RNA sequence: AUGAUGAGGUUAAUAGGUUCGAGGUGGAAGCAUGGUGACAUGUGGAGCUGACGAAUACUAAUCGAUCGAAGACUUAAU
RNA sequence: CGCGAGCUGGGUUCAGAACGUCGUGAGACAGUUCGGUCCCUAUCCGUCGUGGGCGUAGGAAAUUUGAGAGGAGCUGUCCUU
RNA sequence: GACAAUGGUAGGAGAGCGUUCUAAGGGCGUUGAAGCAUGAUCGUAAGGACAUGUGGAGCGCUUAGAAGUGAGAAUGCCGGUGUGAGUAGCGAAAGACGGGUGAGAAUCCCGUCCACCGAUUGACUAAGGUUUCCAGAGGAAGGCUCGUCCGCUCUGGGUUAGU
RNA sequence: ACCGAUAGUGAACAGUACCGUGAGGGAAAGGUGAAAAGCACCCCGGAAGGGGAGUGAAAUAGAACCUGAAACCGUGUGCU
RNA sequence: UUAAGUUAUUAAGGGCGCACGGUGGAUGCCUUGGCACUAGAAGCCGAUGAAGGACGUUACUAACGACGAUAUGCUUUGGG
């Protein structure tokens, strides 16, 4: 079947998460794990935990093969934005958006 | 030669510190560029230690730090004494190449390439 | 000094064509999962 | 550089405090206005 | 600048080290001698020496992975 | 009167002050004099460099023709005749 | 039936569409109202239906009445979200290594070495602030990075005068 | 034949928060469900957050909780 | 085989349509709060210490309401 995991309101901007997500989309689970382990980006361990959670869902809840799984879907949606301000010169305040992400991973055996 | 993002005095001091730390601990983890620079410093020091004469010892004292090392049981020695003692004897029959660098991969804080440099 | 016109979705994504990262240069560990090429395991 | 507000407990109480407001008819008018508006703080 | 370009990757001199040179500096330290001493002379064109030259696998260029054709049709000469 | 999102800011249209002159005056000038803040992280076209993609009817390594384009183009003195 | 007329700004005239509310009449609705979404539907226009999904309790139609009755522009007001852009910046400086802790360490703790101030980057009073002080626990937010740390969060404490 | 949460009081939860030496100025912010029945237990994870299993008529009603438009941000691809 | 000629395949990315998500809080429904009035009554208290506050009071404790060291209340008369 298909198993899924979601990490919601991760405090990383979706632009940055999607860069790493683009690497593992469509790949085999073990290859994706290796890619995430060896990718030097802040999103990598968060995405790795989501993928591990999806694989654990597969195995425990649906008795899936755990070795024939591919990353069928991998995407990051926009979560709520923390609005912040940075003092600038002349007594002016500038907006800072501390964006969040919803990260989804779907694994499947292809059957 | 590399500048290592430091002024000449700072770079010289850091290279002395790294070389003494390597002599003491025999195996240190640093960045790639620092290790590639310090291999030359440490190996020239080992050359002086193999030479062994008084002038070589004083030339080595120009570079080494004044650190003390507690050995097996409450017996102390200086890094210079270790360099002209155990380290020099270890490499009597080796003609250069007393160190090696092993790459570890990027580290979390800044993505810098961590490496191990050790005495051979 | 300032954009005369806003950048459309099309132009922005065109510009981002090359904004990406590449798969790490990685090799299977013959004895000790996967590792960066020319690096030690450092964890095995 | 030196700014306009240099705090001083005594100065603040003597110029804007309750007793200074009670000391004049216009100060009592201030207190009456602030009571009418429903202010939590009537004076220093 | 980064890409790129070029020299190399063990069937190897690509870089570092080592050994020996070029060039630079200009006479190391230690010791001896002379001098009350500052110093001087000798050992001795000494000692030191980034980038330059050579030799030498001592150290590092491991293992490995990825991409990459199978040659369309129509008419003419052969 | 090419060129200040390339520079300067001596002059000129700024607040101070003074002279000559005019005006009762506040002030003023076919005038003069000393002093007097030059902001901007380049989106598009344009320009200088430098890469990736695909095409070029198989794929590749190297050597190349040159449609076309750019560059260059100055001149003195002396001697001899 | 057969003749004519029908470009149009300011502006004049006429006829209509739709919104909310009211009265009267007649209806719909948990066998699913309003709203929302999609559709290849109807009308001369404003606009009107139907079908399906979502939704979960109200709403049409007819005639008449009354209006906070129709927005694309006001450097309009409020809210949300883009672009510029992974761009500018990250606020005067010297750090290195070992060991520890931890899910995670350039950034926390400990150690050694190095370095900076020293008519002061040292020590003590005053004003001002008002719990920021201490211990134990924490890591969502705050800290221009990180964080196991903190002047941040939780819990419990702490200020003693005849001079 | 008054408003219905940008309306109606500034204020449905406030002369508060915040700003100012002061007089004074002055917000934003309503809705789970009929009933808390507010998710026992298992699994990944330090946690956060999820996937199941349950409650419920409904959990894309799970507390940032009725409906959930548009801008804006993504994933897949029929034609190009 | 050659020559001459014709026309594909690619999509780094982009465009249109469609499908499915996120964000956001419009819209509809709703009302705890307002707005404008009508009728009856009443309007102003205080040195017998007012208006308005400060500080306290609950077993636990921040704020608000109530209360005042008889404190999250006491007595009494009626209601319930
Ligand atoms: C140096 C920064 C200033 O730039 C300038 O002064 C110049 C060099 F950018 C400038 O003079 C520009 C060029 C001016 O525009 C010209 O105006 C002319 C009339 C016409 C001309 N064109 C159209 C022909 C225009 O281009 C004008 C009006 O600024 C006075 C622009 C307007 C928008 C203007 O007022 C702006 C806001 C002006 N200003 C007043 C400064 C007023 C003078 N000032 C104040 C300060 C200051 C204040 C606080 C702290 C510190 N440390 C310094 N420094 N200088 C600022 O606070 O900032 C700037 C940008
Ligand atoms: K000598
Ligand atoms: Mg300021
Ligand atoms: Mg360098
Ligand atoms: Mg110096
Ligand atoms: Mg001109
Ligand atoms: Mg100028
Ligand atoms: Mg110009
Ligand atoms: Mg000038
Ligand atoms: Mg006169
Ligand atoms: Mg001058
Ligand atoms: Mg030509
Ligand atoms: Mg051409
Ligand atoms: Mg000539
Ligand atoms: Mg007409
Ligand atoms: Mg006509
Ligand atoms: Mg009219
Ligand atoms: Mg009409
Ligand atoms: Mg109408
Ligand atoms: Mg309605
Ligand atoms: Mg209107
Ligand atoms: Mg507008
Ligand atoms: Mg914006
Ligand atoms: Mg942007
Ligand atoms: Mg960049
Ligand atoms: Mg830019
Ligand atoms: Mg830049
Ligand atoms: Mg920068
Ligand atoms: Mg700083
Ligand atoms: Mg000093
Ligand atoms: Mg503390
Ligand atoms: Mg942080
Ligand atoms: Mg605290
Ligand atoms: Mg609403
Ligand atoms: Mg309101
Ligand atoms: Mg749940
Ligand atoms: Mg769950
Ligand atoms: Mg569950
Ligand atoms: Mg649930
Ligand atoms: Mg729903
Ligand atoms: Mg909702
Ligand atoms: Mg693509
Ligand atoms: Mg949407
Ligand atoms: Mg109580
Ligand atoms: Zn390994």
């Amino acid at each position: 079947m298909e198993a899924k995991a979601v990490a919601r309101t991760i405090r990383i901007a979706p632009r940055k998460v999607r860069l790493v997500l683009d690497l593992i989309r469509g790949k085999n689970a073990a290859e994706a794990i290796a890619i995430l382990k060896l990718t030097n980006k802040a999103s990598s361990p968060v995405i790795e935990k989501v993928l591990m959670s999806a694989l654990a869902n597969a195995e425990h809840n649906y008795d899936m093969n755990t070795d024939e799984l591919v990353v069928k879907e991998a995407y990051a949606n926009e979560g709520p934005t923390l609005k912040r301000f940075r003092p600038r010169a002349q007594g002016r305040a500038s907006a800072i958006n501390k964006r969040t992400s919803h990260i989804t991973i779907v694994v499947s055996d292809g059957k | 030669y590399r500048k290592l993002g430091r002024t000449s005095d700072q770079r010289k001091a850091m290279l002395r510190d790294l070389a003494t730390s390597l002599i003491i601990s025999e195996r240190i983890e640093t960045t790639e560029a620092r290790a590639k620079e310090v291999r030359s410093v440490v190996e020239k020091l080992i050359t002086l230690g193999k030479k062994g004469d008084l002038a070589s010892r004083r030339n080595a004292a120009k570079t080494l730090r004044n650190v003390e090392i507690l050995n097996e049981d409450e017996t102390t020695q200086t890094a210079l004494q270790k360099l002209f003692g155990e380290i020099a004897e270890r490499y009597t029959e080796r003609q250069g190449g007393y160190t090696r660098i092993l790459k570890q991969g990027p580290r979390r804080g800044d993505g810098a390439e961590s490496v191990i440099i050790e005495l051979v | 000094a300032v954009p005369k016109r806003r950048t459309s979705k099309t132009r922005k994504n065109k510009r981002r064509t090359h904004f990406k990262i590449s798969v790490p240069g990685m090799t299977e560990c013959p004895n000790c999962e996967y590792k960066l090429s020319h690096r030690v395991c450092k964890n095995c | 550089v030196k700014r306009t507000y240099q705090p001083n407990k005594r100065k603040h109480s003597k110029v804007h405090g309750f007793r200074k407001r009670m000391s004049t008819k216009n100060g009592r008018k201030v207190l009456a206005r602030r009571r009418r508006k429903g202010r939590k703080v009537l004076s220093a």
